[PDB]
């Protein structure tokens, strides 16, 4: 029997928060940098 | 003109309706769709489908340029506009003609001439059709206003030209009281609105919305198709339509249609038209307007005549003559149509958007027609009309048709959003509606009975709900057993058996606000003995599947019944021809997340709409019930009110901003 | 006479047709079959079935003794001959009568009297029906030949009695040129054939093959069923039939039938008969012949009258009177019939034998009737007729019926052999055919319009083909995943995903002789970006199954369409109502057998046929295009030609030998 309901992790982040906006911008730049370097390789 | 390919410049049920007839005739079908309609039933139904841009109809289905461009690119010879959107647009019908595309509808001249009330009345009066009506007057002389009040008779209502909410409004029962009531109304209007202009509108009575289906051709020959009663309306929205109209004699209707037919010949109207009449309690009728399109309620006419009006529209737009003579047309039986709206009748018939999580439907027979443009899992859209489906029935007698519709409505099941179905069940069972005593004020007059509160459930219903829960657990056990190597172990049974004693289970179910304690005993024979309070019930049943719907067959204390069972989230839905009952399964606290978050922010926008007014500064002390903002959505005013007595920390929107649904409007200081 | 059991002395669609009506009436059905028909649909459809010997019809379906023996052994009271075989055999109908078996057809006298043209014309002329015709003359006096030319009326054609290929044929436009042209034709005929006998056959006008369905009874009462246009014929073979014949007035047809009816009463014809007329451009008609059987094209008559002609044949053969009076018979709508042949129109309508690897069919409705005696996987036989099925439609208007047939033909799919379906689509869409301007020379006159070359495919079609191939690979991956223990591994997905880059696949597809390079990029969202040359397309779709046919639902650059997808061998078949496209998948060289046998020992016999001529000795030097042998197959002459300039090593066959299909005819010396 696997029908038991259970709790789940995670919470919705505050997309409007300045910290979230800054963190997203910085991480996105790193990912874009990673992608274009692989393209050259 | 050979119409081998048609573009349908519409969506939803009417697009599917047109495509069904086009395909029956061997005509190729072209759909158009917005980004929001990419997966709609009419897109999948067409032979070709083209994107016309984003979800807002002004940028998609109302974009004449895009529709003409798709008609050219698909090489469609004809455009069927359906109903609404571009169907009554004169510029679009002229543009189709300029581009050599057949508009399947009336000529641009007939659309124009009927689109202006004063023009349409003047043409109708000249054609013999009666022009009488009650209307407001823009002249403001006391003598002129008094002469007009006399013309429309007494009693009359004086109202202010500006403003709402009953301010500056006066009933005048006789000519002697007119002057005093006019001066009273003017003083109140001047005080409230700085305007003393008064209006004088008061038709003696407007009891019946009786309308005639008329059909014309390019040749100019014109025919009528009896009449339809659309008197049962809420805020001028038609709710139940019935053809033929009850209590109108065949002779009277024949005369009624003939006067309308002469007007139809006068404008040489081509394609289907509807002459709307106001009918009094003496069956005198007067022309109201002419809708220059196929009506929504055309299926009740089709069911009583055996005609396909869309098929006739395609043939006549191709240039063929009317298929049957007036002598050939015959009437058999009576028919009814109810419109399924995504509305909450208990909340003043507010439109509701959301998913169709369950959309079971009555089985369709020639008498029962489901005009559905939506399928289970479809989401109703804020951009488009809220109608879910239209149900029409034909019967030998009108009373039998009413019985069939009510049985059918019970079989229709809609879960995921509020609907008007229970309101339609109350309305179709109202004694005055059964008698055929209908008029345009029927819903306002009977509002008290047509809307009613929930009543406590019977103990038998609770027993059935508990049985359904137990059987669902048994089904889950069988599902687990399917994947196990030990397929036949006695442990996989759902007997709930014990050694030398009987297992009694304490279950709790919530009916409304009441918690019901049920003691269920698992019997050796497979039945269940349920005790609720001081009463004991012997319950036995099983689950069987018809189509995609699970059915519960149960017997309580020897009484056998069948019902449709759906268990979604923590609610048990039981659908039976007697009625529908919802039972709530209590949610354990530990799983309740045990995380209450007070009330951050203020009321979320009821929907996506422009902010029209802001009543709160960046730092303002407010008390519960203090209006914070006013928002207009699809032309419906909502005023946001203060949830708490806390001072306002900040405001997220300013006036003129468009706020998306459920977005925070105000920030309140933490206390 | 109580007919409770009927033997059907036929095969294929007509046997199934008769059995359907017999079973509807509660009559038991007996099939006969050859060894080649053991698994045929009519064998499985019958209540009993009996072997009548080997595949050649002369030793099976034409063996009167075997058919009578089976009728006796099965205790069948009646024999239904169907059409062809023994249906017009007088000796067989008399043998049935001698043996006390009911022949379901005309009496042996009517079969005889109609089987000889001179006898039939003399009876028809005596019955009032017109006898005029253009005929050849066996007298060879210059005066006699000239008198006959005048009676026929100029222009006339002089031809030699012996020989073919236009030799000895002179056209004569007037009486003054007759002598010179006759002497010219005689000198050429004497030089070419050693015979100076000339024929004199000309017909100034023979435009229409209009025929009347007539029904008679043992009582002698006779009725007609309007008329059918069979003018669209290739080599006299009827291709498209229609009822009623266009442009013939109801009054004219009534007169046309009445003159035929008098002849039918004159021979007291019992059972269905057809009076074939030649009709001129002025609608004057003359008797041509009477077919003493059910016609192949009887379904177009049934669709316009609502009658079952086989049901009437069974009732009348039992002795009952005609069911409906001439007054009772009424005509509604118009109907069309197209003969689906296993023929190659591009190769001069050569018959083709082979497997029905795919045989998808249009869904059948009362208007759409599929008269099919074959099922998917059935093999067309060299011994029997090449027809695959017959498609008939009924509509309110003739133009609508033509539209329905063309839409339906597209839904019909036949893979494994060549068919006339694309020729029927071109013919049914020809402007003169749409106008109803038909005559017996229509196909010869419009040959160029009706037969056309392949055109290069659009880039969207190539994108759809690539999408279908990718989806087939995905389906194969899912099939493999089904049998694996690691059911949910991400590797089982068909995402084609890479880390920090996008996967681009270089695919090559062949359209005709052109190789097309497609660069497919697997997007994260599941769509595909395809670049062909300088154009980029956004492609997304999926595979869904309707019945047994896989369908591809795709959208290219926002344009959505549905098509039937079949991937057989290295060809991708895409069937859409727009059309059908075939795309070839290149075959890797390694898989292709390297160094396949190169030498081919002479052209292989086109089919199994007698060798009529041998032009090569055991050792003879030949050049490409040198005729080696002449073979006759089913009365069709084929001349084998030298493939190479090599000297002939040996000959495997001599004159009069029967050579099986694809058997080596000549051996060439190795060089
Ligand atoms: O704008 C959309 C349609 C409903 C509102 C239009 C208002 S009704 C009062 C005024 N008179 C008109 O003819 N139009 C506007
Ligand atoms: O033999 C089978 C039927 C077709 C060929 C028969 C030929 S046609 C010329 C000659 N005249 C006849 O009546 N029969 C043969």
């Amino acid at each position: 029997y696997h029908g038991d309901s259970v709790a789940s992790l995670g919470t919705q982040p505050d997309l409007g928060s300045a910290l979230y906006q800054e963190n997203y911008k910085q991480m996105k730049a790193l990912v874009n940098q990673l992608h274009e370097r692989v393209e050259h390789i | 003109r050979n119409i081998t390919k048609v573009l349908i410049a519409n969506r939803g049920e009417i697009a599917c309706r047109v495509m069904r007839t086009a395909k029956k005739l061997g005509v190729q079908t072209v759909a158009v769709y917005s980004e929001a309609d990419r997966n709609s039933m009419h897109v999948d139904m067409a032979d070709e489908a083209y994107s016309i841009g984003p979800a807002p109809s002004q940028q998609s289905y109302l974009s004449m340029e895009k529709i003409i461009q798709v008609a050219k690119t698909s090489a469609a010879q004809a455009i069927h506009p359906g109903c609404g959107f571009l169907s009554e647009n004169m510029e679009f019908a002229e543009l189709c003609k300029q581009e050599g595309i057949i508009f399947i509808g009336p000529p641009p001249s007939a659309i124009r001439d009927m689109g202006i009330k004063s023009t349409s009345k003047s043409i109708m009066a000249a054609a013999g059709v009666p022009v009488v009506e009650g209307y407001h007057g823009e002249d403001q002389s006391d003598q002129c206003l008094k002469e007009h009040a006399r013309r429309i008779g007494y009693p009359v209502m004086i109202k202010a030209v500006r403003g709402g909410g009953g301010k500056g409004m006066r009933i005048v029962r006789s000519e002697q009281e007119f002057q005093e009531q006019l001066e009273s109304a003017r003083r109140e209007a001047k005080k409230s609105f700085n305007d003393d202009a008064m209006l004088i509108e008061k038709f003696v009575d407007t009891p019946r919305h009786v309308e005639v289906q008329v059909f014309g051709d390019h040749h100019g020959n014109a025919v009528y198709l009896f009449e339809r009663d659309c008197s049962v309306q809420r805020r001028h929205q038609k709710i139940i339509e019935e053809a033929p109209a009850p209590g109108i004699k065949s002779e009277v209707r024949k005369k009624l249609g003939e006067a309308a037919v002469r007007a139809a010949k006068a404008v040489n109207y081509v394609g289907a038209g509807t002459v709307e009449f106001i009918m009094d309690s003496k069956h005198n009728f007067c022309f109201m307007e002419m809708n220059t399109r196929l009506q929504v309620e055309h299926p009740v006419t089709e069911m009583i005549t055996g005609t396909d009006l869309v098929e006739w529209q395609l043939r006549i737009a191709a240039g063929e003559k009317i298929p049957l003579s007036q002598e050939e047309i015959t009437l058999q039986g009576h028919a009814f149509e109810a419109r399924i709206y995504a509305e909450d009748p208990s909340n003043n018939f507010m439109p509701v958007a959301g998913p169709l999580v369950h959309l079971s439907t009555p089985r369709a027979d020639p008498s029962t027609r489901i005009e559905t443009g939506v399928r289970q899992g479809d989401e109703v859209s804020v951009h488009y009309d809220p109608m879910i489906a239209k149900l029409v029935v034909w019967a030998a007698d009108r009373q039998a048709a009413l019985t069939k519709l009510r049985y059918s409505l019970r079989q229709y099941n809609i879960v995921g959003l509020h609907t008007n179905i229970d309101f339609l069940l109350n309305l179709s069972g109202h004694p005055e509606f059964e008698a055929g005593n209908v008029h345009t004020d029927f819903i306002p007059q009977h509002h008290k009975q047509l809307l009613l509160s929930r009543k406590a459930a019977a103990k038998e219903s609770l027993c059935q709900a508990a049985l359904g829960l137990i059987l669902k657990e048994k089904a889950m056990t069988d599902t687990f057993t399917l994947q196990a190597h030990d397929q036949f172990s006695p442990f996989s049974s759902s007997s709930g058996r014990r050694l030398n004693i009987s297992y009694t289970r304490n279950m709790t179910l919530k009916d409304g606000k009441n918690n019901v304690a049920i003691a269920v005993t698992y019997n050796h024979d497979g039945s269940y003995s349920m005790q609720i309070e001081d009463k004991t019930f012997q319950v036995l049943g099983n689950l069987y599947s018809e189509g995609d719907c699970t059915y519960l067959k149960c017997s309580v204390n020897g009484v056998a019944s069948k019902a449709k069972l759906i268990i979604l989230e923590n609610t048990i839905y039981l659908f039976s021809k007697e009625g529908s009952i919802e039972i709530d399964i209590p949610v354990p606290k530990y799983l309740s997340s045990v995380s209450s978050q007070e009330t951050q922010g203020g009321p979320l926008a009821p929907m996506t709409g422009t902010i029209e007014k802001v009543f709160v500064k960046a730092g303002d002390k407010v008390k519960a019930g203090d209006s914070l903002m006013v928002m207009i959505a699809m032309k419906m005013e909502h005023t946001i009110k203060s949830p708490k007595d806390g001072t306002v920390k900040k405001v997220f929107y300013r006036e003129g901003a468009q706020a998306n649904r459920h977005t925070p409007l105000v920030e309140f200081e933490e206390e």
